């Protein structure tokens, strides 16, 4: 029972808690999950932002 | 002017195409992403050959129905190929732009990364077996994917973490940055409009 | 000759406490709202293997809330929650009433509800009857959520399959859809945590 | 096909058809939160920084 290490700046999301239930009963697997991986970025704006803050 | 994301995302459709053996690309090698991109969501005969057999992969049956019809009835062809979709809850039955490739580089790239996510469908766990019999029926393949959806299903449903994944909450904030959270609709212009491109 | 129990109503049951739930159902939640304490209503895939008269009152209740809740609380204003026989009584005739005109306007998709279905709220009959109207609920959802581009969904759904090789593809690409929506999720806050 | 096969894998798809509308329209509205609140924390960096910078 992987004790979420609390120190962690990342809390697990109802997400991936509900992920991880799912792939430790086999209805799921992680071939069937890497096959649905999205490579969407998040925030595009503020990444924008901070490099112009850099540059200046 | 088919911006770069369009341009990769065509490109990696290309690549997923490429693995499945396409027939149509056979003797096809376009390393040049726009003839990629111009192959995939430009209207052309091409096309249409390509989608056809994206569609007799997921649904054989339509393949009899299509080899059916004469080069001179293309429309007919596009109007059936529309209807599967339709059926598949991909795009409406009268969306014949997005068959012909007429609509939205984004929307045809989705589109067709949509067909293929259904054929590049892992087949679970007991499929070591190889070659042997075409044969099997229609019938044992279904009963193994309603078998397979109601074990998801009822472990999906019987996670507390359910709820929680239908309406996700997150606020990574601590109390001194609240007033600056909260903060009046001036700022927030202020802060969206420093982020137009020009800077 | 001799007349066997069509094997045909038991996944039904199952797939409508499924619905019931994935409309956000919450047993401790609705007991409270229509004055009933847990202890004495039974909520479940078998809640209604038994004319279970407190179950029938939550549960409609709750799915016509969901349906239409501003009509939900005008129809229902004076016979809800059902505590004297009076309101029973006015609470199944209005049940009946409301679902009779949705049975009038789905026509031969939907079950014929007939008042006697109310007066024992139990069995086989009230379960398909009840499964039909979560359903509904259900594409009502889709059809109010789905974006002004998606509203065919909620079209291609009530289109009656009939061939099970498209019925299959079809579920295929569904629940694919719902395992990506599902990591964007983790990734978005995950990625917000991060930054933050 | 019993008819009756036909029946269930079409409920299923319909569950897990609502599941997902239901989702993407929340995820959607955290995001937007989400850069909105990253963007104003931002702002606020800046104006910090060059007002450092200049008493440098």
């Amino acid at each position: 029972m992987m004790a979420a290490n609390p120190w962690s700046p990342v809390q697990p999301s109802a997400a991936s808690l509900l992920l991880e239930k799912c792939l430790a009963a086999g209805v799921l697997s992680q071939n069937a999950l890497d096959q649905a991986q999205l490579e969407a970025p998040c925030f595009s704006h503020a990444e924008e932002l901070q490099r112009i803050t850099e540059i200046k | 002017m088919t911006g770069g994301k369009e341009l990769g995302a065509a490109v990696e459709l290309y690549e997923r195409l490429q693995m499945l053996s396409c027939p149509c690309l056979e003797g096809v090698y376009l390393t040049d992403p726009q003839s990629i991109y111009e192959l995939l969501c430009t209207p052309s005969s091409h096309r249409l050959d390509i989608l056809q057999w994206l569609c007799s992969r997921i649904y054989p049956p339509v393949q009899e129905q299509l080899s059916s019809l004469k080069e001179s009835q293309t429309d007919t062809k596009v109007k059936e190929i529309a209807k599967l979709c339709f059926d598949l809850m991909l795009c409406h039955f009268d969306d014949l732009d997005l068959i012909r490739g007429h609509a939205s580089p984004f929307k045809q790239i989705s589109f067709i990364g949509q067909l293929l996510d259904v054929i590049q469908y892992p087949d679970t766990i007991s499929s070591n077996v190889i070659l042997e019999s075409l044969s099997h029926s229609t019938e044992k393949n279904v009963v193994t994917c309603i078998r397979e959806n109601e074990e998801l299903l009822k472990e999906l449903f019987s996670s507390p973490h359910f709820q929680a994944t239908l309406s996700p909450e997150c606020n990574p904030w601590p109390a001194d940055f609240k007033p600056l959270l909260n903060a009046e609709e001036s700022l927030q212009k202020r802060a969206t409009q420093s982020s137009k491109g020009k800077d | 000759m001799q007349s066997g129990s069509r094997p045909h109503l038991a996944w039904q049951r199952e797939h409508m406490w499924l619905a019931l739930q994935g409309l956000g159902f919450e047993s401790g939640a609705e007991a409270a709202n229509a004055g009933k304490t847990l202890v004495h209503v039974t909520f479940g895939v078998n809640m209604f293997d038994k004319p279970n008269k407190d179950a029938f009152y939550v549960v409609f209740h709750f799915l016509f809330g969901k349906l239409d809740n501003v009509r939900c609380k005008e129809v229902f204003r004076y016979c809800w929650p059902p505590l004297d026989k009076k309101r029973d009584a006015e609470f199944r005739k209005a049940c009946c009433e409301w679902l009779k005109k949705i049975s009038d306007e789905v026509g031969a998709g939907f079950p014929q509800v007939v008042a006697s279905i109310f007066l024992s709220p139990g069995g086989p009959k009230f379960v398909h009857l009840l499964y039909h109207f979560a359903r509904y609920v259900m594409l009502q959802h889709i059809k109010r959520d789905a974006d002004a581009g998606n509203v065919f969904i909620s079209e291609a759904l009530q289109s009656k399959i009939q061939d099970p090789q498209k019925a299959l593809a079809r579920n295929k690409l569904a629940r694919q859809k719902y395992l990506k929506v599902l990591q964007k999720e983790n990734l978005v806050i995950e990625e917000y945590q991060r930054k933050a | 096909v019993p008819e009756d096969m036909v029946e269930m894998i079409e409920s299923q798809t319909l569950l897990l058809t609502y599941l997902t509308i239901k989702m993407q329209k929340n995820l959607f509205r955290l995001e937007e939160k989400a850069e909105r609140n990253l963007l104003l924390v931002n702002d606020q960096k800046d104006q910090l920084q060059e007002t450092i910078h200049m008493m440098k």
